[PDB]
RNA sequence: ACGAGACUCUGGCAUGCUAACUAGUUACGCGACCGGUCGGCGUAACUUCUUAGAGGGACAAGUGGCGUU
């Protein structure tokens, strides 16, 4: 019986989104700072939006939320994948290939390249699921 | 008819025609290889123990 | 002092249960003396769990309408027939209690199965607050009974009734109603 | 709300046919400084101050007074 | 260069440790503000029982005391309270002989003169004000004040004329002089807001923090940058060493130790807790303090506990 | 000296003022041990016989009650003598004989230190009780 | 968007605050008991129980687990 109204959770999310920065994760602060920032007509209302504010940064601490979305999440996104390894996974020394697409790659002369490794194909011809 | 002391492990849920049984699986003290399901009359707690009059007998599961 | 009234031993009790004593047990420093703390037990499930056997059960005396509430006529009524039965008996006022309810509560009850099941039953396992709780009404019913239309008084068929529960005699309505209850949960297995 | 937020007014008509009811409810706006509204909004309704936009320091820049 | 290592912790309360105040003058006397609306004595015994049990606790705030700092004297504390309210609490019969009320709102955190005379007070109702002993109404800086709450500001207790440096959540710094409260220096630089300042005991440091997690360092005689001390986030409490040349902030759960000289790290105070069910983050130490001795660290924590370190001797 | 810290049960009220004294302690201007019911005498001695007489020999405490019902009246005079105990022990003494008092009441009983929240519910129209309704007619 | 929720009234907390000689602690023959209970008195501290005002306080907020975490 402590779901929280659209009016809370929508209220709590603009707030997020607008004064990432003020807020913090002590509900005792996040009141104080919210009843700062906003007109919120009734102390219950401020405490249940501030509340569900200390929710919400718990939540993000171990993540990005669905619903909450600002710029600095995206600089910081965007640092988090500014990640290269080493080696490309890509180019190696040797990379199986097929004897059909060995015909194809020497039909685009292609086909002398020596990182190619012509495996062999399937022994048998099973590959269809059986039907019933 | 001997009487013998099982565990219970996880609640499963609540059947009846009304609602009144717990639907639980217990795991035996002197074997623990052997657990089943037994559906307890009245209020039953989590990992407390019950008393049943005979083994050999399961109610309906799922 | 920490014994119950004054006089009855807190140290002699039993385990007698291996691991239903989660439910009978005093033992604890909560173990009160004057077993009068009003109802603030019956507020969540299993917070009268906790509450000690004593208690609840001077509690489920008052019946029948006219004397609802009455709590002080319930403890002295304990009191009574405490101070009688290990007299006549001669244990611990307590251990006798507790042997004497584990005794008189039923163990196996049949329940109907199915959605539309409308012709047989099924044996289930008991609970122990279920059958702790209906046993102590049966004691209550029961020394109402002997205290009814009887040359018997309250404060009195109390002390014979956990006395016959303590010995497995069938005088007791509590066990002898216990047994056909019993009886027609075997005919119904 | 509906105490200071909703004006309800009932009145008759009479016609040579009948008597007509006219009921009436107004609903006043927000309108704080004149009071022909309430002073106070909606306990529903939260508003929040729009974020100031300030250039974001880099290094201490004071200047002696 | 030395461990930090605990010695006896101490247990017993129902509340976070929000300020912990510490005399240089007596060597037994050190108060704790908590957020159950109490201040706390203690008496340490350095034994292997108990770190002691306390002796008094003051309750007078009606929400809770969010700074504590002592006087001259032992016998008297001055305690701020969320409720707008000042407390001067006098230890010899456990009551308050006077309670002030010159704000509306939380005031935040609470300082003193150097001779302790002059009470300044800063609180989330974007103002500050002056008073002396008495609690008449000396000053109150409004305009072209902080343009946000005023989180702290201390006095400069040196020999010079006493200096007030408020920290505010307008990330801007601002500093004044008592001789006419006239605004002369503002500090810039800080991208987030500025929780607690402190000035070392001779007028030549002082040191910032918050969520943005770097400690800026200024020169009371100068006022200009000098060197960036990074650190973890949530600066809550930064101290200086009395009798050493150590200064403690707790930036998040650790505590980062640094020198005035150097400006590098002494010892990294490591907390861990081990167990195989762990899904919570460890608490977060609120306020530092050193003894009068200096040799020993109180951590008043959001644990209800004070952590307490001696030296390890090596 | 004096506290007055006063203790709460239903509409009921007891005061227990707390001084410097033989150690002795009265109840509406009267001894302890001899109030008429004699039922639930030893409730309300309940402190003595856990705390022990010597944490009751340094201490005069006179208590007062006022309120409806004699039920209510009781079941606060412990209460407010253990709470004038402790308030009288913070605002004196010192903190840790106060500590183990209440340590050791909380983990007897915990009422013993805080109020009851319980009071009596309104009645609502249509019925002759509190929740139940009248008698329906079909 | 309406309804629900929020909201208005009511109670569970205020030794923090404004306070009364109609209700009242703490206060010495007067009214008395081998150093203590006694609605008959008056100003002193100025509010704790008493009344009602500003506030504050509770938010599934803090931990453990379940949950498409």
């Amino acid at each position: 019986g402590r779901v929280r109204t659209k009016t809370v959770k929508k209220a709590a999310r603009v707030i997020i989104e607008k004064y990432y920065t003020r807020l913090g994760n002590d509900f005792h602060t996040n009141k104080r700072v919210c009843e700062e920032i906003a007109i919120i007509p009734s102390k219950k209302l401020r405490n249940k939006i501030a509340g569900y504010v200390t929710h919400l940064m718990k939540r993000i601490q171990r993540g990005p939320v669905r619903g909450i979305s600002i710029k600095l999440q995206e600089e910081e996104r965007e640092r988090r994948d500014n990640y290269v390894p080493e080696v490309s996974a890509l180019d190696q020394e040797i990379i199986e290939v097929d004897p059909d697409t060995k015909e194809m790659l020497k039909l685009l002369d292609f086909g002398s390249l020596s990182n190619l490794q012509v495996t062999q194909p399937t022994v048998g011809m099973n590959f269809k699921t059986p039907r019933g | 008819q001997p009487i013998k002391l099982a565990r219970v492990t996880k609640v499963l849920g609540r059947t009846g025609s009304q609602g009144q049984c717990t639907q639980v699986r217990v795991e035996f003290m002197d074997d623990t290889s052997r657990s089943i399901i037994r559906n307890v009359k009245g209020p039953v707690r989590e990992g407390d123990v019950l008393t049943l009059l005979e083994s050999e007998r399961e109610a309906r599961r799922l | 002092d920490i014994k119950l009234f004054g006089k009855w031993s807190t140290d002699d009790v039993q385990i007698n249960d291996i691991s239903l004593q989660d439910y009978i047990a005093v033992k604890e420093k909560y173990a009160k003396y004057l077993p009068h703390s009003a109802g603030r037990y019956a507020a969540k499930r299993f917070r009268k769990a906790q509450c000690p056997i004593v208690e609840r059960l001077t509690n489920s005396m008052m019946m029948h309408g006219r004397n609802n509430g009455k709590k002080l006529m319930t403890v002295r009524i304990v009191k009574h027939a405490f101070e009688i039965i290990h007299l006549l008996t001669g244990e611990n006022p307590l251990q006798v209690l507790v042997n004497a309810i584990i005794n008189s509560g039923p163990r196996e009850d049949s329940t109907r199965i199915g959605r539309a099941g409308t012709v047989r039953r099924q044996a289930v396992d008991v609970s122990p607050l279920r059958r702790v709780n209906q046993a102590i009404w049966l004691l209550c019913t029961g020394a109402r009974e002997a205290a009814f239309r009887n040359i018997k008084t309250i404060a009195e068929c109390l002390a014979d009734e956990l006395i016959n529960a303590a010995k497995g005699s069938s005088n007791s309505y509590a066990i002898k109603k216990k047994d056909e209850l019993e009886r027609v949960a075997k005919s119904n297995r | 709300p509906v105490n200071y937020y909703v004006d309800t007014a009932v009145r008759h008509v009479l016609l040579r046919q009948g008597v007509l009811g006219i009921k009436v409810k107004i609903m006043l706006p927000w309108d704080p400084t004149g009071k022909i509204g309430p002073k106070k909004p909606l306990p529903d309704h939260v508003s929040i101050v729009e974020p100031k936009d300030e250039i974001l320091p880099t290094t201490p820049i004071s200047e002696q007074k | 260069t030395e461990q930090m290592t605990l010695r006896g912790t101490l247990k017993g309360h129902n509340g976070w440790v929000t300020q912990i105040a510490t005399t240089p003058q007596f060597p037994d006397m050190i108060l704790s503000a908590s957020r159950d609306k109490t201040i706390i004595m203690w008496k340490l015994t350095r034994d292997e029982t108990n770190y002691g049990i306390p002796q008094r606790a003051l309750r007078g705030h009606s929400h809770f005391v969010s700074d504590v700092v002592i006087s001259s004297d032992g016998q008297f504390a001055l305690s701020g309270s969320w409720d707008g309210t000042l407390r001067l609490w006098d230890l010899t019969t456990g009551t308050t002989t006077r309670r002030f009320v010159g704000h509306t709102k939380d005031v935040l955190s609470v300082a003193f003169s150097s001779d302790n005379r002059q009470i300044v007070s800063g609180s989330r109702d974007k103002t500050i004000k002056l008073w002396n002993t008495l609690g008449v109404c000396k000053y109150t800086v409004q305009d072209e004040s902080h343009s946000e709450w005023v989180s702290c500001v201390r006095f400069s207790p040196n020999s010079s004329n006493p200096i007030i440096v408020s920290c505010g959540w307008d990330k801007l710094v601002k500093v004044w002089n008592l001789a006419n409260c006239k605004l002369k220096t503002n500090h810039i630089g800080h991208t987030g807001y500025l929780n607690t300042v402190t000035v070392s005991p001779d007028g030549s440091l002082c040191a910032s923090g918050g969520k943005d997690g770097q400690a800026m360092l200024w020169d009371l005689n100068e006022g200009k940058h000098l060197y960036t001390l990074d650190g973890g986030d949530i600066i809550n409490a930064l101290c200086f060493s009395p009798n050493r040349y150590w200064l403690c902030a707790a930036t998040g759960p650790s505590i980062k130790i640094w020198d005035l000289e150097g400006k590098i790290i002494v010892d990294e105070l490591k907390q861990e807790v081990i167990s195989t069910s762990s899904k919570a983050e460890p608490p977060q130490c609120t306020s530092l303090a050193w003894s009068a001795d200096g040799q020993t660290l109180f951590a008043g924590y959001t644990d209800n506990l004070v952590r307490v370190w001696q030296v390890t001797i090596g | 000296q004096s506290v007055q810290v006063f203790g709460r049960k239903k509409t009921a009220t007891a005061v227990a003022h707390c001084k410097r004294g033989n150690g002795l302690i009265k109840v509406n201007g009267r001894p302890l041990e001899m109030i008429e019911p004699r039922t639930l005498q030893y409730k309300l001695l309940e402190p003595v016989l856990l705390l022990g007489k010597e944490r009751f020999a340094g201490v005069d405490i006179r208590v007062r009650v006022k309120g409806g019902g004699h039920v209510a009246q009781i079941y606060a005079i412990r209460q407010s003598i253990s709470k004038a105990l402790v308030a009288y022990y913070q605002k004196y003494v010192d903190e840790a004989s106060k500590k183990e008092i209440k340590d050791i009441l909380i983990q007897y009983d915990r009422t013993l230190l805080v109020a009851d929240p319980r009071r009596c519910e309104s009645k609502k129209f249509g019925g002759p009780g509190a929740r139940a309704r009248y008698q329906k007619s079909y």
